[PDB]
């Protein structure tokens, strides 16, 4: 150990390997040497592992101060820099204090070194080392549970003792807003004791892998409440809590709970994944073509209000005309397009007729060139909102049926018109808790698209052709290719009735080559 | 990326071994879990399908399509969180 | 509603009548519904265990269940007195007895382990059958065999008790890995049985594998074990093919029907339906022929000792020993012939039935009593695993450990509360060890089961009372070498925080174990553990080229089911999303190309095989034709024969 380094010459030097594996070992030994004591009170005890230090850092002309740990995680990350053998700057540091913090780190790199594949394998090397590493600090330091360390806090600080022997107080008529606040607060204290004073699971919940609030304030304090089969509460809640013990009648509310669980879980299997069969096998056709501008009209470019900065994330890697009318690239951080209406280019509108041009995929464009744009949007789309729509059945349910039916239903899109319908698309989005880029979204309206004129040129023009939309199926069997119709349901009409002119229709597509 | 394009780097030598071995930050991305997930395994063979279904690699997946970022389901999972916790913090 | 309302806890105060399977289970006063639900399913997905032991920490109820269950022993109805015994094999053997009251005769049977199910089944300990002799009497309570999960005296055990500790390993412990040491997974033997049967018509004939030319035996005999994994093998004769394929019959063809298992032949029954003076001249069916000769003498001697209970109208009988008896008779006489399914076959057809042991494989599960379950990740040896080695329990080591990850989630403080009274128990253990004089140290021992369980105490108490001195101290070796038993109600009577609180605070000598190396004190405890069924060899289907179908595509078979096929060798079907995500790269082509070569086109999948046999094998450079695949013709034949057409663009 020594009191300061250069890390630029750690990363230029051919030793870089030898030390880290030196730095490594003398962390791992000493650390496995040494022993661990808990205070088990909110002062702290002396512990003097030199895992954490207080070493120097000179690089970019700077000193910078930072512990043992900070120093290997430093090295460990940096490696792109030795192998390309280019020098860190300042802007290329992040506080590894936050975990979190990692993640938008990781991110910046990709983007100074641009986007080549190289420095992919070098993140997913350097991923996996950092996960064997902790792999075996883990082991050489011990995270062992048991509820002596509870006692014991308790025994040291009368206030969690106290909080964990606690009941209702019956003595009252007490509403189920009351027991919920109540219930609430003493979560919040729960946690708050916990993570001041020392105890065997502060880095526990001080991390929060593996801890839930929810779940450790029922087992501690106060079961609370349960909703019936129905849905109802139940008018005597459980006064008493997982630890301490239950009651006859509070037996059987905890199986009846359970068996709605189960009963949940089994109609939510048997759901199957439908929808995702039918938007998949309608939108995977749609397709990326190499141009540079659609050349579409400006009154073609759809208008949005702004409300919240939710809707700005919505609109990342885009373009917005300004008051000159140049499309300038929409700033999620940049606050002055708080309640306007502003019209933003979109694959619903673009007049490419060979598929959508890279001005509508705005800067993602250089990104998605490998794959299949409509499948990723399909399949990012159908992921989260089933996985909610679920979770929510095992309230918050309403706005996801309410997605459901606009898409499927077609009512509100047969009596507005597109605008409305994307921002009405964008709020129920919103409400739904999943976030995902609008592009995705306009290129799922633009399949929903119908036109009278299959050309797109009409649509640069001053006003655009009849802009009507149907139901998903509807609009799937609508499609000319008779290879993606035959492969939907319902085909009995399609082939034996003439009400959908299947003999009529004719268009070429992906699927048509795997006939 | 609910199908990964994996290769192979060890053979088990232990006979009455039957299980698949998998590195844990796979799981989330693949979406399973070791309680007892039956998973499908196809060989590929032909040089030019191994080019093609290169994108197929989960090197490939770790950008974000959605948002351009670092992908999370490749982010540390939990124990490990902890561990680089303890040695930071 | 009104009814729950209606229920009060003084309604069902002490008493558990409201509870049925958590009897089975210590301390559901603090667990979860689902939990309980997933141990319930566990008790109802239990195996049998070779190591059985009855559980340390127990309810009252497991010596109940066990005793009211019937399919895990044979209770002599009443004092009876045996006439006779006779043995049809080695192995096997049958009792005819007479009971000595109501002047009845009856049955009994021995056989090294019982049939349950496919896979499943128990090895049965005869000890106490065969110790019986001829012309002894029988008492009523005696059990003639009981399975291992029976102890001595009927203790019932369904599990085994494993040193246990909280640890993460490696971040190999993620999500729900167990790891456990060598030994403790030898314990975690269990049997299992197959009965399997063959079946040789006129054409096909057995080889000799088994032997030298003088001992031609296609089979095993019922001392030899299976040698790899193989039990016999049958090759299809043919009049032509005499000149090449019949010839070697001591070496295997390629083209032959072989039979797959493991273990110890237990058992053997042959049915004949072939008139013996052919297997006179048959040197290829000398085994079964001696085989058909020993059963057919042992039928004679039953019939023979039998004949004159039959035959006798005042005797009286079961509808068993009829049965029985009017089967052998069946058996000895001529011009019997056997029709298996509805249906007459040719030849014969003879069954084995066969038992092995297996340890536990890497992937299998293990749960406790709350349904903690989880699956065995990796084993190591004993020494590569966190012990204590300092005090007086300096070298202990754990076999096992659990995912410390967080049981707050799983909803289940029942786990910790196990643990640590066990731990607590080891202090006891040791501290009493300390005692020297036998009056003071069961003061002490009663004195913790008081602070623990004070009408348990009463017993314990009463009991020691009664025992004599020297059995005392017998006893008291007991304790100091095995552990004290607790008891633990499942729902009334059961500890709680505050037993535990006040036992910490009046036990100041209870300390953590420094575990060496180990930054943490971790603690170690005992924990009942139950080894369930779902195996990893129970999903493990691999094809490379089976039968196809009449569409000229891949099909499952019923080879697996008749032991043709070492592995379940079932294809995997590509679905919906399947194609989808395929497509998802830009590769419409390589996807069709891939799907034409694997199996819808023919010729694709022929030249594919051809290609790839040849050529080297580290670079295989495939060429696809571009002939029109089956599914794309049958398709075309469904659109003409409609009345429908062809016509691209
Ligand atoms: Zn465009």
């Amino acid at each position: 150990m020594e009191k300061t380094y250069n890390l630029n010459d750690i990363l230029l030097s051919n030793e870089y390997e030898k030390i880290k594996e030196d730095i490594k070992e003398e962390i791992i030994n000493d650390m496995a040497s040494k022993k661990v004591k808990y205070s088990n009170t909110s002062e702290f005890a002396k512990n003097d592992f030199l895992k954490d230090e207080f070493i120097d850092l000179v690089v970019d002309g700077e000193t910078y101060e930072i512990t043992y740990g900070n120093l290997i995680t430093l090295l460990i990350v940096a490696r792109p820099f030795n192998h390309f053998k280019v020098p860190m700057t300042e802007d290329l540091l992040f506080d590894l204090s936050d975990l979190k913090e990692y993640q938008n780190y990781y991110t910046t790199l990709l983007e100074h070194f641009g986007y080549s594949n190289e420095i992919k394998s070098i993140i997913k090397d350097v991923i996996s080392e950092l996960a064997i590493f902790s792999g075996d600090i883990n082991v050489t330091f011990g995270n062992t549970v048991s509820i002596k360390s509870l006692i014991d806090l308790g025994n040291k600080v009368k206030r969690f003792r106290e909080l964990l022997h606690y009941r209702l107080p019956n003595d009252e008529a007490l509403e189920f807003n009351d027991i919920e606040a109540i219930i609430k607060k003493n979560l919040d204290e729960i946690m708050k004791i916990l993570s001041e004073t020392d105890n065997m699971l502060r880095y526990y919940i001080d991390s929060g892998a593996g801890i839930n609030s929810k779940q450790f304030g029922q087992v501690l304090s106060l079961v609370g409440s349960k909703p019936d089969l129905f849905g109802k509460i139940i008018p005597y809640p459980i006064n008493t809590s997982f630890l301490r013990g239950l009651d006859v009648r509070s037996f059987y509310i905890n199986a009846l709970g359970a068996r709605k669980a189960l009963i949940t879980n089994y109609q939510q299997v048997r759901n199957s994944g439908y929808l995702t069969r039918k938007i998949s096998m309608l939108l995977m056709d749609t397709k990326l073509i190499d141009l540079d501008d659609c050349g579409s009209h400006e009154n073609n470019y759809l208008s949005i209000n702004v409300e919240n900065k939710d809707v700005l994330k919505r609109f990342s890697k885009r373009s917005y005309l300004n008051n000159n009318g140049e499309l300038v690239e929409i700033d999620i951080n940049d606050e002055s397009l708080i309640g306007q209406v502003i019209k933003i280019p979109s694959p619903t509108t673009c007049a490419s007729n060979e598929g959508v041009c890279r001005k509508c995929y705005g800067k993602l464009f250089d990104i998605n060139k490998d794959l299949n744009i409509g499948m990723i949007a399909v399949l990012l789309l159908t992921d989260p909102l089933t996985q909610r729509l679920l979770s929510a059945k095992h309230e918050l349910s309403k706005p996801l049926r309410e997605i459901k039916d606009l898409i499927e239903t077609n009512k509100y899109i047969k009596d507005h018109n597109v605008n409305e319908v994307v921002n009405y698309f964008i709020y129920l989005l919103n409400e739904s808790g999943i976030n995902i880029q609008s592009v995705h979204s306009e290129l799922i309206i633009r399949e929903m698209m119908k036109l009278d004129d299959s050309d797109r040129t009409q649509f640069k023009n001053d006003k655009m052709p009849d802009y009507e939309i149907f139901r998903i199926t509807d609009a799937n069997l609508k499609g000319d290719s008779l290879s993606r119709s035959l492969l939907f349901e319902q085909v009995k009409k399609q082939l034996t009735t003439l009400d959908y002119d299947t003999f009529n229709k004719t268009k070429s597509s992906i699927l048509d080559k795997l006939l | 990326g609910s199908i990964l394009y994996l290769k192979i780097g060890l053979i088990k030598k232990d006979y009455k071994d039957l299980t698949l071995g998998i590195s844990n930050n796979l799981l989330s991305a693949l979406s399973g879990d070791y309680d007892g997930d039956v998973l499908n395994i196809i060989p590929v063979f032909d040089n030019k399908m191994k080019e093609h279904f290169s994108l197929l690699s989960p090197q490939n997946f770790l950008v974000d399509r959605n948002n351009g970022r670092f992908n999370g389901d490749f982010d540390l999972q939990k124990d490990q969180i902890l561990g680089i916790f303890i040695l930071n913090n | 509603m009104d009814d729950i309302s209606v229920i009060k806890n003084e309604d069902y105060e002490g008493s558990h009548r409201f509870l049925a399977e958590e009897l089975l289970m210590p301390n559901a006063n603090k667990t979860d519904g689902n939990r309980s639900t997933m141990f319930c399913s566990h008790l109802a997905q239990a195996v049998t265990l070779q190591k059985a032991e009855p559980p340390l920490v127990y309810t009252n109820f497991e010596n109940q269940v066990g005793k009211y269950s019937t399919a895990g022993y044979r209770k002599a109805n009443s004092n009876y007195k045996v006439i006779e015994k006779i043995y049809k094999n080695d192995y096997n053997y049958v009792l005819i007895v007479q009971d000595q009251e109501t002047g009845e005769y009856t049955l009994f049977e021995r056989a090294e382990c019982e049939f349950l199910t496919e896979h499943y089944g128990f090895q049965w300990d005869n000890d106490k059958i065969d110790s019986l002799k001829k012309d002894d009497t029988i008492e009523k309570d005696t059990v003639l065999y009981k399975n291992t999960c029976y102890d001595e005296n009927m203790n019932f055990g369904y599990g085994v008790n494993l040193n246990a500790a909280y640890f993460s390993y490696k971040n190999e412990t993620l999500e729900d890995a167990i790891v456990i040491s060598e030994s403790a997974a030898k314990k975690l033997g269990t049997f299992s049985v197959n009965k399997v049967k063959v079946s040789v018509n006129t054409n096909d004939i057995l080889l000799n594998l088994y032997g030298d030319n003088e001992n031609y035996k296609g089979f095993p005999d019922i001392g030899e074990h299976i040698k790899n994994q193989i039990i016999a093998s049958r090759r299809r004769f043919d009049y032509n093919t005499a000149l090449y394929e019949l010839k070697n019959l001591n070496e295997m063809r390629d083209s032959d029907t072989p039979f797959f298992a493991d273990g110890k032949i237990v058992d053997i029954e042959i049915f004949s339906n072939v008139p013996e003076e052919e297997l006179k001249v048959q040197k290829y069916n000398e085994q079964v022929l001696y085989y058909i000769n020993k059963q057919k003498e042992f039928s004679n001697n039953v019939y023979q000792k039998l004949k004159k209970i039959v035959e006798g109208k005042d005797n009286n009988v079961s509808d068993k020993l009829l049965h029985f008896y009017n089967n052998c008779k069946m058996r000895i006489d001529e011009n019997i012939s056997y029709t298996y399914q509805n249906s007459k076959f040719s030849g014969f057809i003879m069954e084995f039935t066969i038992l092995e042991e297996e340890p536990l494989n890497k992937g299998s599960k293990i749960t406790g009593r709350y349904g903690n379950k989880g699956v065995i990740s990796k084993i190591l040896p004993d020494d590569q695993m966190p012990t204590v080695a300092e005090g007086r329990f300096k070298g202990l080591k754990a076999d096992i450990c659990l995912n410390p990850l967080g049981v707050f989630n799983r909803l289940n403080p029942s786990q910790l509360i196990e643990q640590e009274l066990n731990w607590i128990a080891k202090f006891i253990r040791k501290d009493m060890e300390e005692a020297g004089s036998n009056e003071e140290k069961v003061s002490i021992l009663l004195d913790f089961l008081n602070r623990v369980n004070k009408e348990e105490t009463e017993l314990m108490e009463e009991f020691i009372n009664s025992l004599n001195k020297t059995e005392l101290e017998e006893f008291l070796n007991d304790i100091i070498e095995n552990g004290i038993p607790i008891c633990q109600k499942p729902f009334f009577g059961n500890i709680g925080l505050d037993e535990l609180w006040e036992l910490y605070n009046h036990y100041d000598h209870i300390d953590y174990f420094k575990c060496e190396g180990i930054s943490t004190p971790l603690i170690i405890g005992e924990i009942y553990m139950v080894r369930l069924k779902h195996e990893p060899h129970s999903k493990f289907s691999a094809r490379s080229t089976s039968f196809m179908n009449l569409r000229g595509l891949p099909a499952k078979s019923k080879n697996f089911k008749e032991h043709k096929d070492l592995y379940s060798k079932t294809p995997v079907r590509i679905g919906n999303m399947e194609i989808s995500n395929l497509s998802l790269t830009n590769e419409m082509g390589s996807i069709m190309d891939m799907l034409n070569s694997y199996s819808n086109n023919e010729t694709n999948r022929r030249e594919l095989i051809m290609q790839l046999l040849t050529g080297n094998p580290f670079d295989t450079n495939i060429d696809l034709s571009d002939v029109e695949s089956g599914t794309s013709k049958i398709l075309k034949s469904l659109f003409t024969c409609l009345g429908l057409s062809i016509d691209d663009v």
